[PDB]
């Protein structure tokens, strides 16, 4: 599930399930 | 980043969770 290649809209995904009502930030370039 | 610990190569929770609010 979160062990797998993850890129774009996959990791952008991936984070909002993980992060729940914590929300996340995505930074691609940092 | 995100992208080369995650993308390019595999992701982990642990990881995952360094990008939570």
């Amino acid at each position: 599930f979160v062990n797998q290649h993850l890129c774009g809209s996959h990791l952008v995904e991936a984070l909002y399930l993980v992060c729940g009502e914590r929300g996340f930030f995505y930074t691609p370039k940092a | 980043g995100i992208v080369e610990q995650c993308c390019t190569s595999i992701c982990s929770l642990y990881q995952l969770e360094n990008y939570c609010n």
